[PDB]
């Protein structure tokens, strides 16, 4: 309640920082060890669990280095030496994150991780990505880094172990910039690779390292997706575009799921109202120059058509307006078109004498 | 062929459906300047901008406009709204919807009545940008 | 649903009930300035204030306005009043009241009559602030 | 970012003169006039200037509600002593990004208006002044 | 405090000239123009001024009801003697906070208008003057 | 060739000041005033002139959205140091033949406006300047 | 602490203008401390927005 009148002056030196962490970027790591079991968030270096082994310390320290800014937060999950990955994955479903990597792993477990990521992205429509060692997956949510025998310091780090540094570097990059041609100071040397083989390897869709210009740098920022459908775009291979799109998709959830799920009748008028709300949200993002102008939001005609054909509806002799007016039970189909600017990666200069 | 009748008209204002609405109207007026070019008798014009204008007419069922803007007008901050108009005559083939954004109202009518006359309220407004849904 | 009819209208002026009143009307008109922003075709507006306007119409039963303001107008001091308007149609669900404050009248009608016509008086006025009672 | 509502309006300003708030204020204006001399440098066609100082000028216009301006300086001026005042102007528009405040110091007035009236016209009094110093308080 | 009704109106003024009330008055204005010299002080960019004196100026405009202005000075001016007058201005608005009265002394007129008329135009006469001293009476 | 639509419109311009885009801009103007001396040559009635140099002048007018102009020069002017800026103006009308861009260099401003407001009036700030050099970029 | 205790606790009303006056007083004290060259001249005082 009321106390005696108080005058207190506080002196604090809030100047103890360098290479400040970005607001965005969350990395989740799952590990096998005998101690410190459970989730142990790591905000910075000073708060590191002491009971961990040397290998886990090395992996965490590798993951603690960014490109320009350090990652916002680290969620380290520790599992016992003999355990299945399903329990850790189900526990991580509750938590939210951007990237997931596991330094020590086997061939069979990578299949489970890839399957989980695909199911989460498609069935549940939650946009997360994982960085994996040698997976040949054909999905935009999978990143495979396929160079071996990286010499950081005096140790021949394995590819799976260096996926941690890859994930940290990816998380550290700001939104405006990309991860192409970024130099790694720590790395010393790479096993020999000819230029044409590296070009073909990255064309297949891979994350690699090459020695070009002054020092070692990442060849390209492509994804694992290697084939393009009519609906899918060529811009979906770039990591930066996918990251921005997933940020936007996660942000629109506070508009969609918070209010329009379970609280509003599913009628075409309410669909139009929701479309207007989404467009008005996109205008603000356009005004901040995050995306390009002229972004349109409208009803997904083809998916609605497919769902209507799934049930007992004769799609013939129906007006397009009649198709759009149809009540699709308790599900809503929407489609948006937005554009994201890529970074400068190719230059063609012609000089006339 | 039939021409759409205005009896089948619905209006949404600020996300709420306006049950009573007699008429709705929105127009864009262009700004032009006369330019005379040497050697030509006919006079040409250059388009330099546009203005959005419109109005609503609704019966005095409730005190909607006051609850909308009254206190904020006194405080010194002017609010902006979004209105949606839908025109769907069953005889005609299709429907038409328009979204009008950045609406500002010209005046407020506190009270108006006369003996033997049902009350009506009309409020003009000005807008900046529009978006089109379900184009015929 | 029914719309309130103006037959059920009562007016209080300066704390006295006005028995004879044909109609009452009060409105707030906003002041806006055109602003053109570089790079945009549409023209926007900035709100700078408002004005209060209204009028009354009452039968010439008695000499109310003179007893109100006549001598003070000549002396050089202008009085201000408060008016209350109530609209309660039994068919409608609820009633509505408004308090209009700081009223100043535009003119005074000493006498006006014609052969075969019952006398009517209408007096416009301007107000500054309003207060709302029994919102619907 | 830029929008029509963000433009500040003059109805929302207020002015403190000598520590007393002035309510009957119509407009307030302050300005600083720099002094620059033309300098021609050999080999260059474009003339260039050198900055040497500044001069401060302004004015206040207010409704003739009361005889405020007389009580300040009327008796002091005749005796031969000139007073100096301090004025603070605050512009706080709810729509704009906050408010800006400025203090103008060492104000000396240019003239005193004993009487000014005309039949059928409301009264107004405008007084110009000159200053030397200023501070920034809560600039946007 | 501040309200619209408080503003003084010029319809309520009146003017006494040489002890006789002038009823056909249109406007009256008096002012004092200070004399200030610029002074540059080493080490400071802002210029400062020194006050040295004041000059008083004004004018009276009145309807051409009668030949009042001639009888005052017409014959005296030719002979070589200049008279000095005293004027009193009172501004009494019922709505405002009371009234203010000022006496302007040592008035000398600038010109004399013998005749001024035009077909279809009502007549008016304006006379400017200069003064030296003043008093405050019942200032607000 | 010539048509009404080809005329450039001022709504489509934009201005960068010191590397930061200014969105609340109303108008921008730059000009060069040549210096010419009259020379009379024997045997010819028509007088002829000799060109000696040029002087650059201009001004910027912008809505009073924020106190941008103060933060640039307010504190530097008092201390005795004068800054120099660079402005870029781009005029891009979709109907006209492309766009023209010009950089105006060595800009020095003439005055600083501390405060200017009046009741019932939107705020605006105009600042004149002088320059020495310029570049052509993407001239039509 | 002494300056605040002497003249401000319980003798003024907690309004925005009085807060600005107290801020001015603290700023004046810091400026006085400046001339003795104990601290730097970039001192700023304002309202603790987050608290």
């Amino acid at each position: 309640a009321i106390g005696l009148p108080s005058i207190n002056i506080s002196f604090k030196e809030l100047a103890t920082t360098v290479k400040e962490r970005s607001a965005r970027g969350i990395i989740a790591m799952v590990l096998k060890d005998a101690k410190a079991l459970g989730l142990n968030e790591i905000h910075e270096k000073e708060d590191i669990p002491v009971d961990l082994s040397a290998e886990n310390k090395e992996y965490i320290n590798l993951a603690l280095m960014g490109n320009v800014n350090t990652p916002n937060k680290l969620l380290v999950y520790v599992i016992e030496g003999e355990a299945d990955i399903q329990t850790a994955l189900d526990f991580l479903e509750t938590k939210e994150f951007n990237y997931l990597c596991m330094p020590k792993a086997v061939e069979a477990d990578k299949t489970a991780i890839k399957n989980w990521i695909i199911k989460l992205r498609d069935i549940d429509k939650v946009k997360v990505k994982a960085v994996l060692g040698k997976v040949v997956g054909n999905h935009e949510g999978i990143i495979n880094f396929t160079t071996e025998d990286v010499l950081v310091g005096e140790k021949k780090y394995s590819v799976d172990e260096f996926t941690s540094r890859v994930a940290g570097l990816i998380a550290g990059t700001p939104l405006s910039q990309s991860v192409t041609y970024t130099k790694l100071s720590d790395v010393v040397d790479i096993p020999k690779m000819t230029k044409v083989d590296a070009e073909s390897r990255v064309n297949k869709g891979e994350l690699i390292l090459i020695k070009e210009a002054g020092a070692i740098r990442i060849a390209r920022g492509v994804n694992s997706l290697t084939e393009l459908t009519a609906e899918k775009g060529e811009m979906f291979q770039k990591i930066k575009i996918v990251d921005t799109l997933d940020i936007i998709h996660s942000d629109i959830r506070k508009v969609i799921i918070d209010d329009y799920i379970g609280k509003v009748t599913n009628s075409y008028d309410n669909k139009c109202l929701l479309i207007v709300a989404i467009k008005s949200y996109l205008e603000e993002l356009e005004k901040s120059a995050l995306i390009e102008s002229d972004s349109t939001v409208e009803i997904d005609f083809e998916a609605q058509k497919s769902y209507l054909k799934s049930k007992g509806v004769d799609l013939s002799y129906m007006t397009l307006q009649e198709i759009k007016e149809a009540n699709t039970g308790s599900k809503v189909f929407l489609k948006a078109k937005i554009k994201v600017l890529d970074a400068m990666e190719d230059i063609d200069l012609s000089i006339e004498i | 062929r039939n021409v759409m009748s205005g009896t089948w008209g619905e209006l949404w204002l600020d996300g709420n459906k306006v049950a009573e609405v007699k008429k709705f109207q929105a127009k864009m007026e262009f700004t032009k300047e006369d330019i005379i070019i040497a050697g030509q008798m006919g006079t040409d014009t250059k388009y330099m901008g546009y203005k959005g204008k419109g109005s609503i007419t609704l019966y005095h069922v409730s005190s909607r406009m006051h609850k909308l803007i009254g206190e904020k007008i006194k405080r010194g901050s002017e609010p902006r709204f979004v209105a949606i108009s839908k025109l769907n005559d069953p005889d005609s083939y299709g429907a038409e919807r328009i979204a009008v954004k950045n609406i500002a109202f010209d005046d407020l009518t506190l009270a108006d009545w006369e003996v033997g006359v049902k009350g009506e309220i009309e409020a003009p407004f000005t807008f900046t940008e529009y978006d089109f849904l379900d184009i015929i």
